[PDB]
């Protein structure tokens, strides 16, 4: 069972700027009070990213690439954005890869399924229980071949909330690198109401996966008869990664505190020339 | 007849079962050549106090060479110093006056000296700034 | 004080280059090939460093 | 596997030429002369060995090869066999399998 | 006056090696000591990925009436390791424990399961009679006689 889902306003695409967000730890080693030079995929420094949000009348939950991996960041209350969907097709005519976040576990698993176009999780709302009950599963229509599968532990998460602003700020970045999923993640208590603050926090790894199929799409899942529905208020950015050059700066603790990019403007060059981060006259 | 009949493959693709890994036990304070998953080196290790983050395994220094290390079995920091090396001095008066001479290791504490042996334990170890001195008398 | 560090580190550095061999590490060429090709991937490496 | 530095049964269990060899080698077929179609056994090759042997060196012991971990005496046992093994000589064979 | 020579080193003594504390098996004992495997033509296919494997337990057992292996020798197995693991489980002859072997020819060879000719991989087999044997005759063990 899925159905299409239409009820809403239509607004244009929105970007942001994306001050200094999006670096995370190249590799394990530790250092001390250390400027570093790497080369690795990175988010460029005040660039645009776009922007969905979900408010009260919009649902939007469209199918975008995925090259060279992306930053996806979240601000969020309520734990609304529960799922990822990878594959070459996304419909049977080629391998594809689930990872989901169910209010029990956590699934991952790649097989062979047939996505329909609007697939989702939906909840029941404050159905005189005051427990927001999930009951709506509607992600593919079929899993044909399997050729590895995992679960994890069952859990309990919250599936009720409502904040003036959002709390989470949950940022992930993904990548596949030679038949290697690698995903880094981490999480701020934030006050905001809607855009991504000005910062510097790293981002640590959280996970590696053998997977070793072609990834080219992707795609969210979102927690809400067959029509009308409440989303709760939430938004999430998307921005993509391209091959630079860094420097970062790795403070007693070996925790990275600052970083400098070497191709936004002439004076980091230099700095990034001189590896320093102050330049005499 | 009960017959099964394994169908595995080799080197094609990232491994999933491997399985062939065993470790013997720890020693410290003596020059040894370990294997730290596959981290291979010589040296002697010590207790350190280094700080690692929960998700860091190695160490590495100014010039990119590995320092410290975290042991894989019990989650331990440990130093890695190089063991002891230097160059070997012959001081002498010509030979037109005596044949005797005397030896200078230099740069070396001569706690272990003897690792001709006779000019290792011969009538003094003298210990000064520049080295060990054996032969002559201060 | 200056240069003599600075000639110093770039001398220690160069011990993690290639040279157009298979790896820098002299015990991964030895430990993964046969005598009568580590060879030519070693000469490259003295004469680099030479 | 009669060049130097190769690698295989023959080149790295019975015959090893060295590395710096300065000299030639000269191979042709018997196959009308010294193959029989009831088969040559006469020609035995050695199939295992503890390790390889140096360069220009010749074996000849016959003791009884282990396999498995277990040991064993006598002349024969379970994954402990006789090292030599004869050749399937006769003219009817493929290319490469005549001597 | 003074000259120079001779420079030395402490040359370590004794070697090391660590691994992390490995633990996670293949679960072997449900695909060699089940209950009930399925005949020959219908030989049980199960598939073992993502786990630790321990050959040494079960080459150094003598209970086993063959253990032949083809691509890899017996000792290496525990050196070597691999991407995908199978295991065809079946029950068949005495007499044809001798025709499983790749490129040959006889009625299970050519019309119940065949060997590649470059097959990779190994055969275990073993005389399990009272295990599931019957005075009266265990029929449901049956092959084919009759093919295209
Ligand atoms: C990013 O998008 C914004 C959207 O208004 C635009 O003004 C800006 O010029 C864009 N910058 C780049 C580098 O594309
Ligand atoms: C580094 O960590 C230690 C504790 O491990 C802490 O006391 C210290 O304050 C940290 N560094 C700084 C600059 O605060
Ligand atoms: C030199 O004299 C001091 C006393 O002033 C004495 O302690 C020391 O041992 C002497 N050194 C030598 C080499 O005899």
């Amino acid at each position: 069972q899925c159905v299409n889902l239409t009820t809403r306003t239509q607004l244009p695409p929105a970007y942001t700027n994306s001050f200094t967000r999006g670096v995370y730890y190249p590799d394990k080693v530790f250092r001390s009070s250390v400027l570093h030079s790497t080369q690795d995929l990175f988010l460029p420094f005040f660039s645009n990213v776009t922007w969905f949000h979900a408010i009260h009348k919009r649902f939007d939950n469209p199918v975008l690439p995925f090259n060279d991996g992306v930053y996806f960041a979240s601000t969020e209350k309520s734990n609304i954005i529960r799922g990822w969907i990878f594959g070459t097709t996304l419909d049977s005519k080629t391998q594809s890869l689930l990872i989901v976040n169910n209010a029990t576990n956590v699934v991952i698993k790649v097989c062979e399924f047939q996505f329909c176009n609007d697939p989702f999780l939906g909840v029941y709302y404050h159905k005189n229980n005051k427990s927001w009950m999930e009951s709506e599963f509607r992600v593919y229509s079929s899993a044909n071949n399997c050729t590895f599968e995992y679960v994890s532990q069952p859990f309990l998460m919250d599936l009720e909330g409502k904040q003036g602003n959002f709390k989470n700020l949950r940022e992930f970045v993904f990548k596949n690198i030679d038949g290697y999923f690698k995903i880094y993640s981490k999480h701020t208590p934030i006050n905001l109401v809607r855009d991504l603050p000005q910062g510097f926090s790293a981002l640590e790894p959280l996970v590696d996966l053998p997977i070793g199929i072609n990834i080219t799409r992707f795609q969210t899942l979102l927690a809400l008869s067959s029509s009308g529905w409440t989303a709760g208020a939430a938004a999430y950015y998307v921005g993509y990664l391209q091959p630079r050059t860094f420097l970062l700066k790795y403070n007693e603790n070996g925790t990275i505190t600052d970083a400098v990019d070497c191709a936004l403007d002439p004076l980091s060059e230099t700095k990034c020339t001189l590896k320093s981060f102050t330049v005499e006259k | 007849y009960r017959v099964v009949v394994l169908s595995f493959e080799l080197l094609h693709a990232p491994a999933t079962v491997c399985g062939p890994k065993k470790s013997t036990n720890l020693v410290k304070n003596k020059c040894v050549n370990f294997n730290f998953n596959g981290l291979t080196g010589t040296g002697v290790l010590t207790e350190s106090n280094k700080k690692f983050l929960p998700f860091q395994q190695f160490g590495r220094d100014i010039a990119d060479t590995t320092d410290a290390v975290r042991d894989p079995q019990t989650l331990e920091i440990l130093d890695i110093t190089p063991c002891s090396f230097g160059g070997v001095s012959v001081i002498t008066p010509g030979t037109n006056t005596s044949n005797q001479v005397a030896v200078l290791y230099q740069g070396v504490n001569c706690t272990e000296v003897p690792v001709w042996r006779v000019y290792s334990t011969g009538s003094n170890v003298f210990q000064t700034r520049a080295g060990c001195l054996i032969g002559a008398e201060h | 004080v200056n240069q003599n560090a600075q000639a110093l580190n770039t001398l220690v550095k160069q011990l993690s280059s290639n040279f157009g061999a298979i790896s820098s590490v002299l015990n991964d060429i030895l430990s993964r090939l046969d005598p009568p090709e580590a060879e030519v991937q070693i000469d490259r490496l003295i004469t680099g460093r030479l | 596997q009669i060049a130097p530095g190769q690698t295989g049964k023959i080149a790295d269990y019975n015959y090893k030429l060295p590395d710096d060899f300065t000299g030639c080698v000269i191979a042709w077929n018997s196959n009308n002369l010294d193959s029989k179609v009831g088969g040559n056994y006469n020609y035995l090759y050695r199939l295992f060995r503890k390790s390889n042997l140096k360069p220009f060196e010749r074996d000849i012991s016959t003791e009884i090869y282990q396999a498995g971990s277990t040991p064993c005496n006598g002349v024969e046992g379970f994954n402990c066999y006789f090292p030599l093994q004869s050749y399937g000589f006769q003219p009817t064979n493929g290319v490469g399998y005549q001597p | 006056g003074i000259y120079q020579t001779s420079n030395f080193r402490v040359q370590p003594t004794e070697s090391i090696v660590r691994f992390p504390n490995i633990t996670n098996l293949c679960p072997f004992g449900e695909v060699f000591n089940a209950t009930r495997f399925a005949s020959v033509y219908a030989w049980n296919r199960k598939r073992i990925s993502n786990c630790v494997a321990d050959y040494s337990v079960l080459y150094n057992s003598a209970s086993f009436s063959t253990f032949k292996c083809y691509g890899v020798s017996p000792t290496k197995l525990n050196d070597l390791c691999f991407t995908n693991v199978y295991a065809d489980s079946f029950v068949i002859r005495g007499d044809e424990v001798r025709q499983i072997a790749p490129g040959q020819t006889g009625k299970i060879a050519d019309y119940n399961y065949k060997l590649p000719d470059d097959f990779t991989g190994c055969v275990i087999a073993w005389n399990s009679n009272n295990l599931d044997s019957k005075v009266g005759g265990n029929y449901n063990y049956l092959y084919r006689l009759f093919r295209k």
